[PDB]
């Protein structure tokens, strides 16, 4: 379906850095979403023709929103060129847990892992050289198929910074049957990756049962004024740079 | 000295500083580097992962998110820190302690 835009109604924080802060109002200058924007969205009702899924231009951040429950998009592929000569990295939420599968990957003409288990031997066809597999703790994603309401609002930051391939996440239970909706809620650090890869492009592999729902946002230089509270996590924040008003806050 | 003069009159003048002297130097995270105990309420000379300091690990009453590491307030100092191996939290409270002024 052609992408329908929506607005993110401030999405896309995320605690930037391991310090600990309390009360204090500290203006951070990372890579988030702009507040208000129009974010990609891949209209994954089907029930049309959302399997346009090509090598999509991985900028500096990446804000993969997912409204989804039984999560059909079980595999994330990146790379520059995904043709056997590259060291392809794959995000995959396999049976066991959230594996890190990147490696020289050799790939075919038509570069993704279909479900055929992953086994159409379009992304990865042998362990050649392999830098390092974080096989993180199994747990409890045995190919879900819950759907409905969405509930898990499974929000994801994809960035890629001296190297470091950093991923977080976060799992709200609010319940909505439609697009991002309003409050705030930041994200938290899932895993950091200590490998040196470089990313240009990436795809997203729904799982052949697609009517399904997930999002891309587009991050960007900005600054922020986030709001720490007594617990010390995240409250508020506004942009930096969006309005008048915002700017003198 | 400090006035530079052999007769003094009758004040309040401020001779030096004083600082508490830290008495020992530990080393931390060999969690999983060399190993050092936990000492409480007394200036030592901490390192707790690279982070080099001074001060007083007194016991912390703020609890972290299960991801932080540090800690610092409005001033942007380094005030609590994550204990690496049994995974506490403890605060940090510097002990250079005023001036010292003789009253003659």
């Amino acid at each position: 379906l052609p992408p329908a835009y929506t607005n993110s109604f401030t999405r896309g924080v995320y605690y930037p850095d391991k310090v600990f802060r309390s009360s204090v109002l500290h203006s951070t200058q990372d890579l988030f979403l702009p507040f208000f924007s129009n974010v990609t969205w891949f209209h994954a009702i089907h029930v049309t023709k959302r399997f346009d899924n090509p090598v999509l231009p991985f900028n500096d951040g990446v804000y993969f929103a997912s409204t989804e429950k039984s999560n059909i998009i079980r595999g994330w592929i990146f790379g520059t060129t995904l043709d056997s000569k590259t060291q392809s990295l794959l995000i995959v939420n396999n049976a066991t847990n959230v594996v890190i599968k990147v490696c020289e990957f050799q790939f075919c003409n038509d570069p993704f892992l279909g479900v055929y288990m992953e086994s159409e031997f379009r992304v990865y066809s042998s362990a050649n050289n392999c830098t390092f597999e974080y096989v993180s703790q199994p747990f409890l994603m045995d190919l879900e198929g819950k759907q409905g309401n969405f509930k898990n609002l499974r929000e994801f930051v994809f960035k890629n910074i001296d190297g470091y391939f950093k991923i977080y996440s976060k799992h709200t239970p609010i319940n909505l049957v439609r697009d991002l909706p309003q409050g705030f809620s930041a994200l938290e650090p899932l895993v950091d990756l200590p490998i040196g890869i470089n990313i240009t492009r990436f795809q997203t592999l729904l799982a052949l049962h697609g009517a399904a729902a997930y999002y891309v946002g587009y991050l960007q230089p900005r600054t922020f004024l986030l709001k720490y509270n007594e617990n010390g996590t995240i409250t508020d924040a506004v942009d930096c740079a969006l309005d008048p008003l915002s700017e003198t806050k | 000295c400090t006035l530079k003069s052999f007769t003094v009159e009758k004040g309040i003048y401020q001779t030096s500083n004083f600082r508490v002297q830290p008495t020992e130097s530990i080393v931390r995270f060999p969690n999983i580097k060399k190993s050092t105990n936990l000492v409480k309420n007394k200036c030592v000379n901490f390192n707790f992962n690279g982070l080099t300091g001074t001060g007083v690990l007194t016991e912390s009453n703020k609890k972290f998110l299960p991801f932080q590491q540090f800690g610092r307030d409005i001033a942007d100092t380094t005030d609590a820190v994550r204990d690496p191996q049994t995974l506490e939290i403890l605060d940090i409270t510097p002990c250079s302690f005023g001036g010292v002024s003789v009253i003659t």
